[PDB]
């Protein structure tokens, strides 16, 4: 018959730094065993201080992109005002409950600077549930970023050991070498890598080389 | 859904300087039959931009029908605006989604090529919505076949003139028409550059099968 | 069900068997598939019978009021999208497939397949369960600028080879010559249908 | 007598008195006034307070980036039709993806307000519209009336005392093709003089403009922005 | 699967009730009342499919409150079961069917005591005595050996014990606690809370 | 998912775990399950996380309302039928959400539950999730009416640690909180683990 | 299938100036017995009345539904309804439904009020009326209900041979059946009088 | 007197007068004129200039149909595009019906019959505009037809709409122009545009012109403004 | 009569929206005032009779904890606008998980004042236009903020308002006792001479209510206690 949905592949990761918050994600865009191609900027710039990642099936990725741009302008028209990384978070989770019955198949990761200018990452599902962490992960790479950021980000497991605030300069890093080790074994991640930092002077964006396999 | 029959065959496209050339065979096909052979499967929109696709070719006369009238009411309007390709490419992202939440998609996959102030527009839809851009594109098995072909040139040679461009596109017109068992000997090449859309009539490709004196 | 249209310099030769055949077993051995839309406009049934007959109601319905309208007869590509956009809406509930075949004052013989909703425009055309295996005989002895009796043996010598090898096809054939000064209506009986290798 | 009792019946001369007082309606909105350049547009608009201690009301409504409007008539007629041309400019960017051409925006604002007209029980819309905005042809000052008919316009002053603005606007025409950005502020901010008393002239408190460009989106500029260019103006 | 019992004395109507309301593999609820209140001397069970159960039962209740306001006397037992199987049979074809099991239980000043059985496809029958669930089977059998139109709620009560200490012994589901409420012409009587010190 | 509450004479406790999974992974250690509705009336979570999120808040939604028009602090019993309502109209259509209302009113400290279905049930100690049944062993062990303030907190400690324990879907830390006659309180947030370390000792 | 959810069985046979009408007064729900005194025939008014079986929600509810048109049509018109007239009203209310049709095959029995002509007809689920010229039965074990009439069945016979003909057949074809049974109600309609007997049944 | 307040009332002579009022608004609109002969059909429309604060090209009254159907009106701009609109839908309806480009009559026939449907009705007003219809085809030929606020269709070889109609229309029955080719008949088309205006009301104007024919390949076209001033030097040799 | 109320006048302004701005001068008077330091907000109960209890009479209703509302003019058309903006508070904070700006405020209330009509509605469509004026008050992000609306739905920003049957005087007398810096207790004095000057009646603890926002405080009306201990500093 019709198949609705389609695993698109793809990996997105959000950290939150103390003054800052950095959003990463791949170029590459495969469906099946095929390559479509391997530019394809998942990225998505929302306001100023905010970045959304979009991981899932690209159809659905597009279409509810467009559909937060078109709640944006309702929002900046009637309050005259940007909306917050918290305030964009709860709307998309009503959003997408709105499809409960058909829902959006995506995974969503928003991340960015609130009002205190900390680092706010925002990690849903295709129901709509949300939650507030220092960092996240999301596609299907999802389940080999977590551990690693456990490690060097979270300082867990370790005894006896000094915590320093996240650094940019480490922060950069750590992004940079999970997404190298994640292309050697995830198909659906290389090619190119684009890394947005959020800071409180602005966003400033970069481009990382990687295996083209 | 439901069983659409008239089904189509692959189509390629591909950028080079100045201009998009795709090109597509005019077999049309019912089953594992070829019926139509006589068919014209690209279609032009406007002066500087131009339209193929695949699947059923009967939806893509539905498809003709409501982007022809939208594309013509805009040259009845005269308000000096032409469809860029980008907007070409939105829309039919949009118009094959609406069919999907409807439980009534049309089986398509279509491909949006043009070049207007010069910038040479490449881009790929489908049935399942899946749209993106990029310098060579092909549907079927040509993605498959012909997208190999013009990516290891594309990276040794980014730019390529109008000469080298049908050349290459006979070479893949010539390996798909191999390794397609649903492919057909006669095709068009259609090239849009800055005269416009100029369609190829019905076209042949020499093919060597010495292949059978090797294996014999 | 075998359908046929042949078009040629003065007009066109449209037949059909008159075997109608619900499953295995004949409901009618002798009927006219045949429906005429207008004067010179013929739609010729194929598929479900069922479907095909509410489908040639609808379309004269539609043609009918077109063509009085104009006052003049309809263009054959006219009363073609008549039936196409009828079938390609409609294919949920409607698995007919038609082939409409006339005569106007514009291009003269026409004929246009609407089978499974799409619509183009060929020479000859062939539809039906039986005009799957005719296919090398329309194919090969098919010759430009042939005469009006080269094009009624042409038309009867392919639809009778398809009533010897379609199971669902037999009757008799019956031929429409479709010109600009009239329609002639002919019935070939069993005994005068050619006769080819037996063996 | 009895024809002005509805839209729909029409007056012994084949007019409609309906249509004539909403006409009317847009004239007792406060004076807007607006221009395009070969490259940029400015929007020049004036605020009134409803009393001496109410802060200034807003007569500039942000649609695109690229377009914006001045609003003069009923304020809530053009609320819920500034929800229709919002709309329609979202579901833009939401099927194309690209900005809405002001000219096919305002043919369909002509279009919302045609409906009200040609049935009986429903008023026209009563306000009035001086959009601006930029495309690939340059900026584009358009105009609307409740009647439904709207014109392409080079620049335009609408409300009370704007034929005073408008004979400025004649003579300053050949000018307002060359000049940039900065100069169209000075001509419009003097285009706003004339439709002004004599007694309140300009404050950046009650007067407020923005302005669209070839590279520059729309931005509406209030108090800080606005107080430099006032300076060097003499009136 | 919850569990209803009534009788039909001379001058008076019998009734109980299993208290336990559970989900999944454990009880959350063992004192949940089961009986609802249609009228003074009108009194209701209602068992079924856990969502069926409460909320169907609770249009039943104001429905019938809706008769007694509107005309100053509340229905009778005859007129409240029948408007009861037209409520439950005009949802039998709708999207959202009603699984539900009810024992109407009221006292007339002329008829006299009035029991109604009723299934979940609206099918009302009047009985001298009626069970739900699956612990009907070894219930009623014993009403059968021992029902008299004579019999005193005394030995009735009794009796009424009988049965339901079967529910403990052959029937596999716990159902500690019972309600036992009885009617009669000077209202609603409440009865001891059947405990089981174990 | 393992919560639980129950009521005595200082009032309601409420426990419960801090980790949803999503299949064998983990989706986030650190959810915080418990919804604040009203300063002295406090929700819980169950099943599906977007079902509860949801609905609560137009429980929330209902209970603001209703003190904004009568301002008679809605009773915990009002606030518990509202929220069985809401479920009955769109029974059938897949929705899955359980939750537990708490908070104290002019009757008391009340302890309700709602179900998917629209059941709804009262009595002094509920549980829900996938470790319910975890939950009403230890509970249950050592617990009456007439315990003490310290002696509850030991009690409630004692029953998320020991039943996440036991189940594969419940973890992290536990979030304990009190309600009062004023209101809920936040008591304490420990780790699972730490504690299990010190019972194991 | 559904019409063997309840069972039930009802009887009309047409004697010579009089007509007998008989049904069981079982009601079970498949292994499970309910009650004794289930009343499958309900009055139509004078010297007509209407049998009824299968599943007992439709039993119920479209002896309201024909009793909503019965008062309805009595009230309109100043004349009894004759049973020819009642069969094409059952025939309506079950085409109506045609999409949802109702479980149920009615049997009405009675006599012409013109002056002594006996009347009798049956339905079926799909709601065709058929009138025939000795009896009509209706359940789920009407096909044994059918050789007790067919042998027994005389031209003309007076209430004498009717009640005799009618009992000895319901007796007989019931206690084959496993659904039907407990008692059985024969309704004796005369131009004179009516008369209401219950037989002596096994109970099983 | 009450008879002419709605058009479902009628006078007492037996006619409606809300109709007549509607054409009394068109008799105030700009002058459109437009001539048919065997090349195909010229169009013309007397553009006024409201103030020099308009854009070049503003308020075009050169209305496009469908492909080979051109369209000018003259009467409310209001109920002109919207009848503009809505005459698109039936082109495009046609061809999504039976898959080519509606011929002229039948197509002045839909509309008019859409026209006349809101004089029947109390509920809503009739249309106070009135245009006329060219097309060209190789089967047919130059055809124009004009339909009235009335919702009636008559045959032209040329036709007048606007303030001035019966002037324009016996200077075209002073020469024949059916001979003649859609280069000499734009000749004549600005030549009598000239006529019409004066300066006494009006102050100023541009000329909107419109060919379908043999020279646009029986197509819908715009004049160029080569030809267009071209065309005004063969009007400019005269004015008397 | 002879028209509806979609028709306009020669001047035209529609006749049902003229009259409803009329009918307010037939209201209770109640005066907000906009302060650093908060909004005050004041009302009189104007109690005709001993018999009525004053706890049924509330003028001041709270949309937000750090919005107020004050009601004036028609009666029965306010209780149905006071639990529509109540519930487009709530739907904010359900979608946007945020406090309404009182801009935003006056924004979704506006929208429903010109809405009626007869023809081409919905049976849940208005006949006539509102006869109520109000006032909202709060505090944001922005800081205290006081507007205003009236039957047309026309809100603005202001300093002070005055709405009501005395609201002619009033208005003008708050441009007396308004000047620069002037505290929130000061406005509570101010606020209470002009209404003692327009009251029919004598300014008593229990004859007036009185609530005010801050920023470090929700909205809270002042009891009997309080309101004694108001009066007293007269």
């Amino acid at each position: 018959r019709f198949s609705p949905y389609a695993f698109n592949g793809g990996t997105v990761l959000a950290i939150a730094g103390e003054d800052f918050s950095i959003v990463a994600s791949d170029t590459r865009l495969s469906e099946g065993f095929s390559i479509h191609t391997r530019d394809s900027p998942k990225c998505y710039k929302l306001t100023d201080k905010t970045v959304i990642g979009c991981s899932g099936f690209h159809g659905d990725c597009l279409t509810l992109t467009k559909i937060i741009e078109a709640r944006l302008k309702m929002y900046k028209h009637s309050n005259n005002k940007a909306m917050t990384t918290g305030a964009i978070a709860a709307m998309l989770s009503t959003i997408l409950y709105s499809r409960r019955f058909f829902p959006y198949y995506v995974y969503n990761i928003i991340g960015g600077l609130d009002e205190e200018g900390k680092g706010a990452v925002y990690s849903f599902d295709p129901v709509g549930s949300y939650q507030r962490d220092s960092f996240k992960a999301g596609g299907s790479a999802s389940a080999m970023l977590q551990p690693l950021l456990d490690n060097q980000v979270g300082f867990k497991n370790m005894q006896n050991v000094e915590h320093v605030p996240l650094s940019l300069d480490r922060a950069m890093r750590l992004v940079k070498d999970v997404f190298i080790s994640a292309a050697e074994r995830d198909v659906y991640t290389g090619d190119a890598l684009k890394v947005c930092i959020v800071t409180k002077e602005g966003i400033r964006g970069e481009t990382v080389p990687l295996r083209k396999d | 859904t439901q069983n659409p029959m008239v089904t189509g065959t692959s189509v390629l496209g591909l950028k080079f300087e100045g201009g998009v050339v795709i090109a597509a065979d005019m077999l049309g096909s019912y089953g594992s039959l070829a019926r139509f052979r006589n068919i014209s499967r690209i279609m032009r929109v406007n002066n500087s931009t131009m339209l193929g696709a695949s699947g059923d070719y009967a939806d893509f006369q539905y498809l003709k029908q409501v982007l022809g009238q939208m594309v013509i009411d805009e040259e009845l309007l005269g308000d000096g605006h032409s469809y860029s390709p980008k907007a070409i490419h939105s829309w039919l992202t949009r118009a094959m989604y609406s069919r999907r939440s409807k439980m009534n998609p049309l089986w398509n996959t279509m491909v949006i090529g043009g070049y207007a102030d010069g910038e040479s527009f490449l881009g790929y839809v489908d049935m399942l919505g899946v749209a993106y851009e990029a310098p060579s594109l092909a549907t079927g098995y040509g993605a498959y076949l012909a997208q190999p072909l013009l990516r290891e040139v594309l990276e040794k040679q980014p730019v390529l003139s109008q000469t080298e461009a049908r050349e290459l596109v006979e070479r893949c017109m010539r390996v798909l028409y191999y390794r397609d068992a649903r492919s057909y000997n006669r095709f068009q090449i259609a090239t849009v550059t800055e005269k416009g859309v100029e369609i190829e009539g019905p076209l042949s490709a020499e093919t060597n099968w010495d292949i059978a004196h090797m294996i014999s | 069900t075998t359908i046929m249209a042949v078009e040629f310099d003065g007009g066109v030769v449209v037949g059909s068997d008159s075997r109608v055949s619900a499953g295995e077993a004949v409901v009618n051995r002798v009927f006219d598939k045949l429906s005429p839309l207008h004067q010179h406009i013929y739609c010729a049934l194929s598929g479900s019978a069922a479907d095909a007959q509410a489908i040639a109601d609808m379309a004269a319905y539609q043609l009918e009021l077109h063509g009085m309208e104009l006052e003049e007869p309809p263009l054959v590509l006219a009363a073609a999208n008549v039936v196409r956009n009828i079938t390609y809406k409609y294919r949920e509930d409607l698995s007919a497939h038609l082939m409409v075949a006339g005569w106007d004052q514009r291009e003269g013989g026409q004929v246009y397949g609407t089978m499974s909703g799409m619509l183009i425009r060929q020479p000859f055309a062939i539809g039906g369960s039986g005009s799957t295996y005719i296919y090398g005989y329309v194919d090969a002895a098919y010759k430009p600028g042939m005469s009006p009796e080269e094009c009624r043996r042409f038309t009867t010598n392919a639809i009778a080879l398809a009533m010897k090898r379609d199971g669902s096809s037999g009757g008799v054939i019956y031929l429409a010559t479709i010109t600009g000064a009239g329609v002639d209506h002919r019935v070939i009986l069993g005994d005068e249908l050619p006769r080819f290798y037996d063996e | 007598n009895q024809y002005d009792n509805d839209v729909t019946v029409w007056s012994p001369q084949g007019r409609i008195h309906q249509i004539e007082y909403a006409m009317e309606a847009v004239k007792q909105g406060s004076a807007t006034v607006g221009l395009k350049s070969k490259t940029h547009a400015v929007l020049v608009a004036l605020k009134r307070a409803q009393s001496e201690l109410a802060a200034h009301q807003k007569k500039i409504l942000h649609v695109d980036n690229h377009i914006g409007i001045s609003i003069a008539g009923l304020t809530a007629d053009a609320r819920l039709l500034c929800n229709f041309m919002r709309q329609e400019c979202l579901d833009s960017r939401f099927v194309f993806d690209r900005p809405l051409p002001v000219s096919r925006l305002v043919s369909l604002i002509g279009s919302k307000t045609q409906i009200p007209t040609q049935r009986y029980g429903r008023r026209p819309y009563g306000v009035g519209l001086l959009i601006a905005g930029y495309d690939d042809m340059g900026p584009h000052i358009f105009q609307t009336c409740p009647s439904a008919n709207y014109f392409d316009c080079r620049a335009m002053s609408i409300g009370a005392r704007s034929q005073s603005a408008r004979t400025y606007l004649e003579r300053h025409m050949s000018e307002f093709m060359e000049c940039n950005l900065n100069e169209l502020v000075k001509h419009g901010l003097r285009a706003l003089r004339e439709t002004l008393p004599a007694e309140q002239d300009l404050t950046t408190k009650n007067v407020s403009i923005g302005i669209v460009g070839k590279d520059l989106e729309f931005t509406i500029y209030d108090d800080d922005d606005v107080s430099p260019f006032l300076e060097g103006l003499e009136e | 699967m919850e569990y209803l019992i009534g009788i039909q004395g001379p001058d008076y109507v019998l009734v109980a009730s299993d208290r336990v309301a559970a989900s999944n593999i454990v009880q959350m609820k063992d004192d949940h009342d089961k009986m609802f209140k249609m009228s003074e001397k009108i009194l209701l069970l209602c068992v079924g499919e856990a969502g069926d159960t409460v909320q169907f039962a609770e249009y039943i209740q104001k429905n019938v409150q809706l008769y007694k306001m509107r005309n100053g006397y509340e229905l009778s037992p005859t007129a409240a079961a029948n408007f009861t199987r037209r409520n439950l049979a005009d949802y039998l074809r709708s999207r959202t069917p009603y699984h539900v099991n009810l024992l109407l239980a009221g006292y007339d000043e002329h008829e006299g005591p009035a029991l109604y059985y009723m299934d979940y496809l609206a099918a009302l029958a009047k009985a001298p005595f009626a069970a739900h669930g699956y612990g009907a089977f070894l219930t009623l059998s014993i009403l059968d050996r021992y029902y008299t139109p004579t019999i005193s709620r005394e030995k009735a009560v009794e009796l009424l014990r009988k049965c339901l200490e079967e529910l403990q012994k052959r029937f596999i589901l716990n159902l500690p606690t019972f309600s036992v409420r009885i009617i009669d012409r000077n209202g609603i009587h409440d009865l001891d809370n059947i405990s089981f010190p174990k | 998912t393992t919560t639980l509450a129950f009521k005595f004479q200082h009032g309601v406790i409420v426990a419960v775990d801090s980790r949803a999974s999503a299949g064998n992974y983990i989706a986030t250690l650190k959810v915080n399950k418990v919804i604040e509705i009203n300063p002295y009336l406090l929700g819980t979570m169950s099943g599906c996380a977007a079902d509860c999120l949801y609905w609560e808040r137009l429980l929330a939604k209902e209970c603001r309302l209703y003190y904004l028009r009568n301002g008679e602090r809605i009773s915990v019993s009002a606030a518990s039928k509202l929220l069985s309502n809401m479920m009955c109209q769109y029974r059938g259509m897949g929705l899955s959400m359980g939750s537990m209302i708490c908070g104290w009113d002019k009757k008391g400290p009340g302890l309700y539950y709602v179900d998917e279905n629209g059941t709804r049930l009262s009595g002094n100690m509920f549980s829900t999730g996938s470790g319910n049944s975890h939950a009403y062993g230890v509970m249950d062990s050592g617990y009456r009416p007439d315990l003490s303030i310290e002696e509850a907190y030991d009690l409630g400690r004692r029953a998320i640690v020991h039943a996440t324990h036991r189940d594969s879907y419940s973890g992290g830390v536990v979030n304990m909180y009190h309600m009062k006659e004023d209101g809920w309180v936040k008591v304490e947030s420990t780790d699972v683990s730490d504690l299990m370390h010190q019972y194991r000792e | 299938s559904i019409m063997s959810y309840n069972g039930g069985a009802v009887m009309a046979m047409k004697g010579k100036n009089c007509v007998a009408i008989a049904a069981d007064r079982r009601f079970g729900i498949q292994a499970q017995m309910v009650t004794t005194d289930f009343q499958k025939i309900f009055p139509m008014g004078d010297r007509l009345y209407i049998g009824l079986a299968g599943l007992a929600t439709d039993v119920q509810t479209v002896a309201q539904r024909l009793k909503f048109r019965l008062n309805l049509y009595e009230l309109k018109e100043g004349r009894q309804i004759k049973p020819y007239t009642l069969m094409s009203m059952v025939a309506n209310l079950l085409y109506e439904k045609r999409f949802g049709p109702y479980y149920t095959e009615p049997v009405i029995a009675g006599l012409d009020p013109k002056t002594f002509k006996p009347f009798i007809c049956s339905l079926d689920l799909i709601g065709c009326p058929m009138v025939t010229d000795d009896f009509v039965v209706s359940g789920t074990c009407t096909e044994q209900m059918y050789g007790m009439c067919e042998s027994l069945w005389e031209p003309n016979m007076d209430p004498e041979h009717l009640f005799e003909t009618i009992s000895q057949a319901m007796l007989n074809a019931v206690d084959r059946d496993a659904v039907s049974g407990m008692g059985v109600i024969v309704h004796i309609i005369e131009k004179d009088k009516i008369t209401t007997r219950t037989l002596k049944a096994r109970m099983d | 007197t009450g008879y002419d307040l709605s058009a479902s009332t009628f006078s007492p002579d037996g006619r409606v007068f809300q109709v007549e009022y509607a054409m009394k608004a068109v008799e105030n609109s700009s002058t459109a004129i437009g001539i048919r002969c065997k090349d195909g059909v010229v169009f013309g429309v007397e553009k006024l200039v409201l103030s020099k604060l308009y854009e070049e090209g503003s308020n075009k009254r050169l209305f496009n149909v469908d492909r080979h159907v051109g369209m000018a009106v003259a009467g409310l701009l209001a109920d002109a595009r919207s009848l503009a609109d809505i005459a698109r839908e039936e082109a495009s309806n046609f061809r999504s019906n039976f898959g080519y480009n509606i011929p002229l009559k039948h197509l002045a026939d839909r509309v008019a019959m859409y026209v006349h449907a809101y004089t029947l009705y109390s509920a809503v007003r009739p249309f106070g505009c009135s245009f006329m219809l060219g097309s060209y085809s190789v089967n047919d030929g130059a055809q124009l037809y004009m339909i009235d606020p009335s919702g009636v269709s008559y045959g032209y070889w040329g036709c007048a709409i606007g303030k001035a109609r019966q002037a324009a229309k016996t200077e075209i029955e002073k020469l024949q122009m059916k001979e003649m080719t859609c280069r000499d008949v734009v000749k004549e088309v600005a030549k009598i545009i000239y006529i019409v205006h004066d300066e006494v009301k009006d102050k100023a104007f541009e000329l909107e012109l419109s060919w379908v024919g043999e020279i646009t390949n029986g197509r819908h076209e715009i004049v160029p403004k080569d030809v267009r001033e071209e065309a005004e030097k063969y009007a400019k040799e005269s004015l008397k | 009569y002879d028209r509806g109320v979609n028709t306009f006048s020669p001047e035209g302004r529609l006749f049902q929206v003229e009259y409803a701005i009329e009918a307010i001068k037939l209201g209770s008077t109640a005066i907000g005032i906009q302060t650093s330091e908060g909004v005050c907000l004041a009302v009189e109960k104007r109690i005709t009779s001993p018999l009525m209890e004053p706890s049924s009479i509330e003028k001041i209703v709270e949309i937000d904890a750090h919005i107020g509302c004050a009601m004036s003019g028609l009666i029965a058309d306010a209780k149905t606008l006071i639990d529509k903006a109540r519930v487009e508070t709530q739907n904010h904070w359900f979608t946007y998980n945020e406090t309404m700006t009182v801009e935003s405020v006056t924004q979704a209330v506006s929208n429903l004042a010109l809405q009626f009509g007869e023809e081409d509605a919905d049976p849940g469509a208005m006949s006539r236009p509102f006869g109520v004026a109000l006032l909202f008050g709060g505090v944001d992000e922005k800081g205290p903020q006081l507007f205003h609306m009236d039957p047309s739905g026309t809100f603005v920003q202001c300093d002070a308002r005055a709405i009501g049957s005395a609201s002619e005087g009033a208005q003008s007398s708050l441009q007396e006792v308004y000047h620069k810096s002037m505290t929130l207790k000061e406005a509570i004095k101010s606020s209470l001479i002009i209404l003692k000057q327009v009251m029919e009646e004598k300014l008593n603890a229990t004859n007036i209510e009185l609530a005010t926002v801050q920023p470090g405080q929700n909205f809270h009306m002042f009891t009997k206690e309080e309101l004694e201990e108001v009066i007293k500093d007269i």
